[PDB]
């Protein structure tokens, strides 16, 4: 579980921001919010990597907690 | 400089070549054994809150770049005296002195 | 000139013109010449900038050649460290004033790829830490070791003696406790490789201060057969 | 191979010059042994040191350093070999 | 956070204490070493008030202290040993208060290294030569003289330097006007680190052996190295020459030793010891320091050991040789 | 306050916080070297004076941002998370059993006295300007080179006999400019711009003002 | 010659490779430009001990025996040698005495620096063996029928005891100069007491004695040679 | 300058080379017994000298006075060190008989010193 | 030198006897080779100044013009104390010279 | 002959520095303790890396030196940007033709201003702290990792009074199981009684903040 797949978020959200904001629920050990190059822009989906299971098992929990923008956020395992 | 000004110029760190008449040279005593730099930094050197601060010219009122000189070069030479007390080192009746 | 004494009184030269036309247009000319491909005109042109800088105060001289380190020119790089080096040299205490100003050029060049920044750079922390001996300089001393110090591992020897004399200045300056706590993970170590080179640095933290480290090292447990404790110095009085 | 050869004849020339100097095959004992000694001589060369030690004993000086004289002989022991 | 440091009250304890004539007359005074301070002291003859002429501040570690005469030389000087890798030559100047340095020589690293010599200073009863050694395989002798203006001049160092060896003292031995002999309380700790079952710690002992300066071939030579049977802790000159036997008084734990290189034979008293004495029975007995009282008629010595009782000792010359050590308790 | 200061044998000074509502007692600051201490003495709330066996005292601070709000893994180089950092150190040359903050004579300011095993009384004197702390640096440096120590040591290498010399002026040395030649004395207060009166009666000020 | 014949490597033994190898290292050592030279004398060093001491020196040996040589190919070979007799310091010893006769001459050479050479490249040949294989190699060329192996020998004893100090071959020495069988052995080791003195100078006054009652019984001697070599022994001490 | 100053440097100076003299104390396989002391005021010399003469005169095949005085003028100072001098003989002896050599002057020399005459007890008997 | 690995000093017991420095070498400090901050005269081994040798240079060996002395820095890091600083070898640099320059003149 | 990890692991009083090649060892015992001593500096982590110390390809695109600010405040860098500027237009002709003819008081800044920038602005860079060496990535990975209980100023875009909108589902879910001792309001700790705040009130009231012997 120690990664979880974030979906439906806006480009002004950021990776930093990311990694405090699933840090609120445990601490992002590995951060990864793809930046496309071509248009330089993000398409808003996540993966995150924990210390161990403890911060994948709540993940799911996470997404609910979350609200970027005044929009949701998808959070399952991986 | 003229002569008596000359116990007012600055050393080079380095020893010259040349070894008579010679300042910096350890025979000839300017260059001295266990020198402590800070104790020895304001001599001969710019110190805007010590006594030689930034000066200018005294004609044309250009900065000079010698610690203690009231002239700066080319008004010097041109005239023909001494960059810090203005005593006339040279004889300019007889020279066109070209700036060129 | 082949000749070294005719490029000795030369450098000298042009501090004594320095005095007269002024440090910038004397150092604008120098610094033009460190373009040149052959070593010994800019070896020497760095002494010269070095001896102008010290005749009229640093202050006069480091902008110019600090700006002068981002020339996209190997030789240029090298050459203001260079200068840098024989600068700090040349005014020893008085390089307490600089040496905030000149410490985040250092770190980017020991950070460098290029193996001889790093050395020239060992060079300048070398002879910058001897000028400071005794005046509170050490913490930029200190984070200029934790650049220093992962450069052990090369093993080219001109690059390996830089490090070890800029060591063996760190060690006067701030002291053999850091330079033992740098070391002591390292003395036993299962590689060969790491042991001879951290070995070879405790001894030369011995040799030149051999009586200060009784203060300094560690505590060792007592094993089975042989005791280990200095038991003296546990004395509570 | 002949670098290693040559490190070694370098560092035993380095360790009977000074008395104390280690190489990569240091073993513990040996190490630790030289600084036990150093730490006597020390001791014996400061004088509060050695006033600190002969109070926190009762000792008399003379005494404190005659055995810390006669500890520099085997001070931890015997050679683990 | 700049500080600045003051001494109110400076140190009064006292590491080392020489008498000599230092002022160059007919006074005498004291040089003491309270550590770190190098003191002058002249006590009064009919008041009996000791008076401190003069305290200076060396910034070092004085380890030894020694006085020292030229050959009909009426001043003496103060030689230094100290934490600083130099040998000091100091002379007191009476006019001017102040001590005054005649020679500096350099000869190791400073601090109180193992192997760098300034622990040890014995200098030759005559006052020819000087001896500083560290605490092992480290000695080296500098030999004095005067020029023809009467000024101090010193030589280059002869060193004696022997590997895996520990030094308990060094004292110099008074040979009349034969070459300088310098006796000392060696230890071998070669074979003892190559014992692992530890028996050539046990087993292995201290040596006396003397050193000559050679004064024609300029050169230090070990002669004599004879085991001891306990181990002793320091030496005292014995007066010699014309006056007295030369040879040197060993004082060990729980006896007195004489001994000298030749044909004489080693010459043992115990220590007495107090009678009904509260102690633990298991702890020996030391001196832990002497002094020695030459008149032109006879000659004794004063040690004092571990619980302060002073002993007289007297030697009993039949002829060349001595043959008894004679002990009298003088106070505590 | 709730801030205990442990003394370690050979770790030198540790910071504990003591929270009442919890019931603990919480390392939140340390060292970053092995000392042998002896004695302590708060100068402040963040500031601590020791004194080792070895013979020298430093005084330690607490960097501005520290906070006590510890809850009870990480550390620092096996250690606190939190460093305090060396301020001052100087080599005394005896052991020093004994500091305390203190003032000393009636309408004086304070000073922190020590006292070591020897038998001998200091006070270390805080400078209250720039201008006194450049000229007794001054005095200092040029009294180095021209009166050396009487036994062949040096004076910047003595007074850092373990650690380098920190923020302190030795007044032993400045106060030997008395002992000098008159020349040398005229020599060296030529540089300060002053006048051999000046110069003593400068040295004599502060020690007046402070002590005895 | 084996270089002009043309074969493939791997038909031929891996000593013969190896010796082959070895020859086109020594032919761009003498012959080459000096970057040719540089680069093979940098890699007969480091290859030295797995090339071994016998292969190198029964070709560098010839070599230096040939009538034709230019003191400046003489000087580039014996550097060869001393730079490997780093190398292989205890793989020396069967090839003592054969380097000796081939740098022995070196000792009375009129050229100063080939004299300073030569010692140089004997002493260190002295402290990679050891005294006790110098002291067998040497003992035959005592009593040399060729007054010229006497000579050049008692020349380079003396560099021996530079090297290894006087009181280690202080013993020989003394048996050598009592010999009562040939007074060609005794002039010999009364001619190494005269060069000692010359060599070590100030260095002999701690064992003067002991050279002096060597020498002693020789100005007494009934052959007249042996009569004026200790007066010449006697005025050098 | 009578001579150069160059002179080659010594073995205190020179770093770059090895103690073969310690070297060759560790790996020479000496004889059982050349670790007891000697003393060589408690033994006389000269009855001892031809026993070594005609021993090494027959392990050599030929009589050879430099070896021999070489030996002799080892055993002159007070306590001879005899590790060395099985070292310094193994170059003109194979190694082996210097070995056995050793082997036997050694408790020869021993039984001289515990007599009270200086002689060994092989010699006392013959 | 500091410019040559293969050099080597003699690094007996210095003695009363002074250094001294050919013209060549005036200025320099003998141990790391610099031009600045003179601090203590060098003082060289009784072998080192014997008989004709005496008063050389103590670097290269050539006629002594003026004394030597240590820098500062090496005062500071106390190299001045561990023994003679006379060069007793030529190295291979200075041999290589002259035979280059004989070879060709 | 050797120690398995495990081994070595239990017999270090710490066995958190235990590494796979410390067994490997000819005195395992002493180097896990020498790892485990106080303020002491780890062995550079390169030295078992196959690739060269800095000689990696995230390296190439390193930007160039920048200057410190109180030295761009001397106007240095754009005047000799404009002289470097018009050198390179300047051909080989010319540039030997006023090297016969100079011009003075070209680039000259005033030395009141050069003092001032050096004696007077001058400021201490960003240190490091003992035993924090660098390695080759360091300088990116210096973002770190902000624990629950801490907000930062920008998680604005929650735009909530001050408690946090997710804790009124913490209680209803549960309290994370990642974190043992984690407290948050309202579900284990005090918006039983809050005195705990209280607490850092009054000692906060206690204290003197007084530098002791600090310049005047
Ligand atoms: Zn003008
Ligand atoms: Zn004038
Ligand atoms: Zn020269
Ligand atoms: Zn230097
Ligand atoms: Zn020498």
């Amino acid at each position: 579980d120690a990664t979880v797949y974030v979906g439906g978020l806006d480009e002004k959200v950021s990776e930093p921001l990311l990694w405090e904001l699933f840090l609120q629920a445990g601490p992002v050990v590995n951060t990864h919010m793809p930046k496309d190059r071509v248009t330089g822009q993000h398409q808003g989906y996540g993966f995150v990597e924990f210390l161990s299971e403890e911060d994948a098992d709540y993940a799911i929990k996470i997404m609910n907690m979350i609200k970027l923008y005044g929009k949701p956020i998808r959070v399952n395992k991986a | 400089v003229c002569e008596k000004c000359e116990k007012k110029l600055g050393t080079v760190i380095t020893p010259d070549t040349w070894k008579d008449g010679a300042r910096n040279t350890t025979e000839s005593g300017g260059r001295k054994l266990n020198e402590n730099k800070a104790l020895t930094s304001k001599k001969a050197r710019f110190d805007p809150y010590g006594k030689n601060k930034f000066s200018t010219c005294r004609i044309c009122k250009s900065s000079v770049h010698q610690p203690g000189s009231h002239y700066c070069q080319g008004c010097a030479y041109k005239k023909g005296i001494c960059a810090m007390c203005g005593k006339k080192v040279l004889d300019t009746k007889n020279y066109k002195q070209t700036s060129v | 000139a082949h000749k070294k004494a005719i490029r000795r009184a030369t450098v000298n030269t042009f501090g004594y013109i320095a005095k007269a036309i002024g440090p910038h247009d004397v150092l604008a000319t120098l610094l033009n010449n460190l373009k040149v491909q052959e070593r010994q005109n800019r070896v020497c042109t760095t002494v010269a900038i070095a001896i102008v800088a010290e005749t009229c105060s640093p202050f006069t001289v480091l902008p110019a050649l600090m700006n002068e380190y981002r020339v996209p020119e190997l030789n240029v790089q090298n050459g203001v460290l260079k200068s840098l080096s024989f600068l700090f040299e040349y005014i020893g205490e008085m390089g307490k004033d600089y040496i905030y100003a000149v410490t985040p050029l250092l770190e980017d060049a020991l950070m460098d790829r290029d193996l001889v920044h790093r050395q020239t750079a060992s060079a300048v922390v070398q002879h910058m830490s001897l000028g400071v001996y005794g005046f509170g300089c050490e913490d930029s001393l200190n984070h200029l070791l934790n650049y220093v110090w992962p450069n052990v591992f090369e093993t080219s020897p001109h690059v390996i003696q830089a490090v070890m004399g800029a060591l063996e200045g760190l060690r006067v300056a701030i002291g053999p406790c850091r330079m033992l706590q740098y070391c002591l993970q390292g003395l036993f170590h299962p590689a060969r490789k790491v042991r001879d080179v951290y070995w070879k640095i405790y001894n030369s933290i011995y040799i030149g201060s051999q009586d200060a480290l009784i203060a300094h090292y560690p505590r060792i447990y007592n094993d089975d057969k042989n005791t280990y404790i200095r038991y003296e110095l546990d004395y509570i009085l | 191979m002949t670098d290693r050869y040559t490190i070694h004849s370098q560092l035993e020339h380095l360790q009977s010059k000074y008395i104390g100097t280690g190489h990569a095959d240091t073993t513990k004992w040996e190490w630790l042994v030289n600084q036990h000694r150093d730490s006597y001589c020390s001791y014996m060369g400061h004088f509060d040191l050695l006033n600190y030690f002969a109070i926190a004993e009762n000792e008399s000086k003379a005494r404190v350093r005659f055995n810390l004289m006669e500890k520099m002989l085997q001070p931890c022991g015997p050679p683990a070999d | 956070m700049f500080l600045y440091n003051l001494t109110l009250q400076r140190a009064t304890g006292i590491s080392f204490a020489i008498h000599g004539n230092f002022s160059g007359t007919k006074q005498q005074e004291i040089v003491v070493s309270r550590g770190k301070i190098l003191e002058l002291l002249r006590p009064d003859p009919n008041t009996g008030k000791v008076h401190t002429l003069l305290t200076v501040e060396v910034f070092g570690v004085i380890r030894s202290l020694m006085a020292f005469r030229l050959t009909g030389g009426t001043k003496d000087y103060i030689v230094v040993g100290s934490d600083s890798g130099r040998i000091v030559i100091l002379e007191y100047q009476p006019s001017k208060n102040m001590f005054e340095k005649i020679h500096q020589e350099t000869f190791g690293k400073s601090g109180c290294r193992r192997i760098v010599p300034g622990q040890f200073l014995a200098v030759d009863p005559k006052g020819r030569a000087v001896m500083i050694s560290a605490i092992e395989k480290q000695k080296l002798v500098y030999i004095l003289n005067r020029d023809a203006a009467a000024r101090l001049t010193i030589s280059s160092p002869l060193e004696a330097h022997k590997a895996n060896t520990l030094v308990y003292h060094v004292v110099g031995v008074d040979v009349g006007f034969e070459n300088p002999m310098f006796a000392c309380l060696e230890m071998d700790y070669e074979e003892a680190d190559n014992d692992p079952t530890g028996e050539a710690a046990a087993n292995t002992q201290q040596t006396l052996t003397f050193y000559e300066l050679d004064l024609g071939l300029n050169h230090v030579v070990r002669k004599y190295s004879e085991p001891l049977e306990e181990h002793g802790n320091f030496l005292i000159t014995v007066p010699g020459g014309s006056d007295g036997p030369s040879g040197v008084l060993i004082c060990s734990e729980n006896y007195i030793t004489y001994k000298n290189f030749g044909d004489q034979p080693d010459i043992r008293c115990p220590i007495p010891r107090r009678r009904n004495d509260l102690d633990d029975p298991e702890r020996g007995m030391i001196f832990v320091c002497s002094a020695t009282h030459k008149t032109k008629s006879m000659f004794f010595f004063l040690a004092q050991t571990e619980q302060g009782d002073i002993f007289k000792i007297t030697l009993e010359t039949d002829e060349d040789m001595v043959t008894e050590i004679r002990l009298k308790y003088f106070d505590t | 306050g709730h801030r205990v200061i442990v003394s370690d044998v050979q770790e030198s000074f540790i910071w504990v916080r003591y929270k009442r509502n919890e019931n603990q007692l919480i390392i939140f600051a340390d060292d970053t070297y092995p000392r042998w201490v002896t004695t302590a003495s708060l100068l402040d709330y963040d500031t601590v004076a020791g004194a080792d066996k070895f013979g020298n005292i430093c005084v330690v601070r607490l960097p501005p941002n520290t906070n006590d709000e510890v809850d009870e893994d990480r550390g620092l180089l096996n250690g606190a998370s939190q460093k305090a950092e060396v301020i001052m150190n100087y080599h005394v040359g005896e052991t020093v059993l004994s500091l305390q903050k203190t003032t000393l004579i009636p309408g004086g300011s304070e000073s922190l006295v020590y006292t070591t095993l020897s038998g001998g009384i200091g006070i270390l004197v805080p400078f209250t300007s720039h201008e006194d702390h450049d000229f007794f640096q001054h005095v200092e440096m040029h009294l180095r080179s021209e009166h050396p120590p009487l036994c062949g040591r040096d004076h910047l290498s003595f007074r850092s006999y373990y650690f380098p010399v920190k923020n302190v002026i030795d007044g032993d040395l400045c106060e030997q400019f008395n002992s000098m030649e008159p020349n040398k004395q005229k020599n060296v207060s030529e540089e300060l711009d002053r006048t051999p009166p000046e110069v003593s009666k400068k040295l004599e000020d502060i020690r007046t003002r402070y002590a005895f | 010659d084996k270089l002009l014949v043309d074969v493939d490597e791997s038909t031929l033994s891996p000593e013969e490779q190896k010796e082959r190898k070895i020859m086109k290292l020594l032919l761009k050592i003498k012959n080459g430009t000096p970057p040719m030279r540089k680069a093979a004398l940098r890699q007969i060093t480091d290859k030295a001990r797995e090339f071994g001491a016998g292969p190198l020196f029964n070709q560098i040996l010839p070599l230096l025996m040939s009538p034709t040589l230019e003191d400046q190919e003489r000087h580039l070979l014996v550097k060869v040698i001393d730079r490997i007799l780093y190398k292989l310091d205890d793989l020396v010893r069967p090839y003592v005495h054969k380097i000796l006769v081939v740098i022995e001459p070196l000792l009375i050479d009129e050229d100063y620096y080939a004299r300073v050479e030569g010692r140089e490249i004997i002493s260190n040949l002295a402290k990679a063996a050891g005294l006790a294989t110098m002291i067998s190699t040497m003992r035959p060329d005592i009593d040399n029928m060729d007054e010229y192996v006497r000579n050049t020998t008692a020349r380079a004893f003396a560099v021996v005891a530079s090297a290894l100090g006087i009181p280690s071959l202080l013993p020989f020495l003394k048996a050598v100069c009592k010999s009562k069988k040939s007074w060609q052995a005794r002039h010999t080791g009364i001619k190494i007491v005269q060069q000692i003195a010359i060599l070590m100078g100030c260095a002999i006054l701690p064992h003067l004695r002991s050279l002096v009652e060597i020498i002693e019984h020789g100005l007494v001697d009934e052959q007249q040679k042996v009569r004026t070599i200790s007066a010449l022994a006697i005025a050098a001490l | 300058m009578d001579a150069g100053f160059f002179r080659g440097t010594s073995a205190e100076q020179d770093n770059r080379f090895s103690n073969k003299q310690k070297k060759l104390l560790k790996q020479l396989k000496f004889a059982e017994c050349l670790e007891k002391k000697v003393d060589m005021s408690k033994v006389n010399l000269e009855v001892i000298k031809p026993w070594i003469t005609k021993r090494v005169t027959e392990i050599l095949g030929f009589e050879d006075d430099v070896v021999i005085e070489f030996i002799f003028n080892q055993l002159e100072v007070k306590n001879p060190d005899s590790k060395m001098m099985q070292i310094n003989l193994t170059g003109f002896l194979n190694g082996k008989n210097a070995r056995e050599f050793m082997g036997e002057l050694w408790p020869l020399l021993l039984s001289a010193q515990e007599n009270i005459a200086g002689i060994p007890s092989a010699f006392l008997e013959l | 030198a500091k410019h040559h690995p293969d050099l080597i000093f003699c690094r007996k017991q210095a003695g009363v006897a002074i250094g001294r420095l050919c013209e060549k070498c005036d200025g320099k400090c003998v141990i790391c080779d610099s031009y600045v901050r003179p601090c203590t005269l060098v003082r060289i081994c009784d072998e080192c100044n014997y008989g004709s040798y005496q008063g050389r240079c103590v670097i290269c060996g050539g006629p002594g013009v003026s004394d030597a002395y240590y820098c500062k820095e090496c005062t500071i890091q106390e190299k001045d104390r561990d023994g003679c600083p006379k060069i007793v070898n030529l190295g291979s640099s200075k041999t290589d010279l002259f035979y280059e320059r004989k070879k060709y003149g | 002959n050797r120690f398995t990890v495990a081994e070595l692991k239990q017999l270090v009083a710490r066995p958190d520095v235990v590494e796979m090649h410390d067994v490997t060892a000819q005195d395992p015992k002493l180097l896990v303790h020498l790892k485990a001593t106080r303020n002491s500096v780890p062995v550079p982590r390169h030295w078992c890396f196959k690739r060269k110390y800095l000689q990696g390809k995230r390296g190439i695109e390193k930007p160039p030196f920048e200057l410190p600010d109180f030295i761009k405040r001397t106007g240095i860098q754009e005047m000799r940007e404009a002289l470097q500027e018009k050198e390179e237009q300047k051909t080989m002709k010319s540039k030997m033709r006023e090297k016969v003819r100079p011009k003075m008081g070209k680039i000259d800044i005033d030395y009141q201003k050069l003092h001032d920038a050096f004696f007077k602005w001058q400021t201490k860079p960003k240190l490091t702290i003992h035993g924090d060496l660098y390695y080759e990535g360091k300088e990116f990975e210096t973002r770190l990792k902000k624990k629950p209980g801490d907000l930062s100023d920008e998680l604005i875009s929650l735009g909530m009074p001050v408690p946090p909108p997710w804790l009124i589902a913490m209680q209803r879910y549960g309290p994370p199981p990642s974190y043992p001792n984690l407290k948050i309001p309202g579900l284990n700790s005090p918006i039983g009684t809050n005195a705990a705040e209280f607490q850092t009130k009054t000692e906060e009231e206690e204290i003197d903040r007084t530098p002791w012997g600090e310049l005047e």
